[PDB]
């Protein structure tokens, strides 16, 4: 029930402050390994963000899903905030995309597969957006997504607790995260934001040869202006390239 | 900082597959996660 930093021993930082403070430990009476995260009051009252914490942790609280970064509990000093959060292994995506240059097919179709799920899952858990980009997203024990997602009067209640995200953001993120794992770069790059802000509105997306057919049809779909044309999630996971390509492995969840 | 043998190299890689296939009971390990008290933190 209760916890405190005197019942976990550190193994070593994560982040290297990329992440904020972060780090391997395990419960000492267990020996069970999560990732710690702490958190300082003095950056959060700063930024104005106690609500999206509060409600956050809310969130996480009834998260339970093998592609989903699990929040076990959490616990608090004087001075800190401290996060028991699940420890993925295999890092960071974006390492492992530097590693590969590109993905192939299966990896990236698996990765569409479990992003897909991961959502479907959140939306019948009343969760209507979750953060994508690819910095958000950590690489299990064999290879399985894990999505890790932390970040006057006439204000609703929903601005103030964060929750302003539309259902359609993510299925355009989709799009750009499945071109960028088989490009290696994202679909509107360039050398200066007017170029690309330009090139998003006026979706100037453009496939090379290393893009399969397969993924060419998924991507369209998913990258349009109007949020009511692009592909929902039931959708993804049931396109044929998807299916087709799609080696997905899960754990003893 | 000196690392732990438990968190360096292959001690640490069977720590996590052991842990991978023996996913223990966690509402008994850790809890239910209770409402954040905002002001009971910052006051
Ligand atoms: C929180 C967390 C972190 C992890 N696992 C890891 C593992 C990792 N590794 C370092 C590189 N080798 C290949 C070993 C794996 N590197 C990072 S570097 C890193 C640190 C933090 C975050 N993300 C966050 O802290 C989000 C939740 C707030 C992503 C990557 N995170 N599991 N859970």
């Amino acid at each position: 029930r209760h916890f405190t930093i005197d019942d976990f021993e550190i193994g070593r930082p994560l982040g290297k402050g990329k992440f904020g403070n972060v780090y391997l430990a395990r419960e000492k009476k267990s020996h069970f390994i999560v990732a710690l995260k702490v958190l300082f009051k003095s950056q959060i009252e700063k930024e104005g963000v106690e609500h999206q914490l509060r409600r956050e942790i809310e969130i996480q609280a009834h998260l339970h899903h093998p592609n989903i970064l699990r929040l076990y509990n959490y616990f608090y000093d004087r001075r800190r905030i401290y996060l028991i959060l699940e420890y993925a292994p295999r890092g960071e995506l974006y390492k492992e995309l530097q590693k590969s240059c590109t993905f192939d097919e299966q990896r990236t179709a698996t990765i569409m597969e479990e992003l897909a799920d991961a959502l479907m899952y959140c939306h019948g858990k009343k969760v209507i957006h979750r953060d994508i980009k690819p910095e958000n997203l950590l690489l299990g024990l064999k290879g399985e997504l894990k999505i890790a997602d932390f970040g006057l009067d006439y204000l609703p209640p929903e601005m103030i607790e964060g929750r302003m995200h539309n259902e359609k953001v993510d299925l355009w993120c989709i799009g750009v995260l499945c071109y960028e794992l088989l490009v290696g770069n994202p679909p509107f790059e360039s050398a200066s934001h007017n170029e690309t802000y330009r090139r998003i509105v006026k979706v100037d997306l453009k496939f090379p040869a290393s893009v399969p057919t397969g993924a060419q049809d998924l991507i369209s779909k998913l990258l349009r202006h109007n949020p009511s044309e692009r592909l929902p999630l039931a959708q993804v996971s049931a396109h044929p390239w998807v299916r087709a390509n799609s080696r997905r492995v899960l754990p003893p969840s | 900082k000196p690392i732990p043998t438990w968190a360096r190299g292959t001690p640490l890689s069977q720590a996590i597959i052991h842990q991978y296939y023996h996913p223990p009971n966690l509402l008994e390990l850790f809890g239910t996660i209770l409402p954040l008290d905002l002001e009971d933190i910052f006051k």
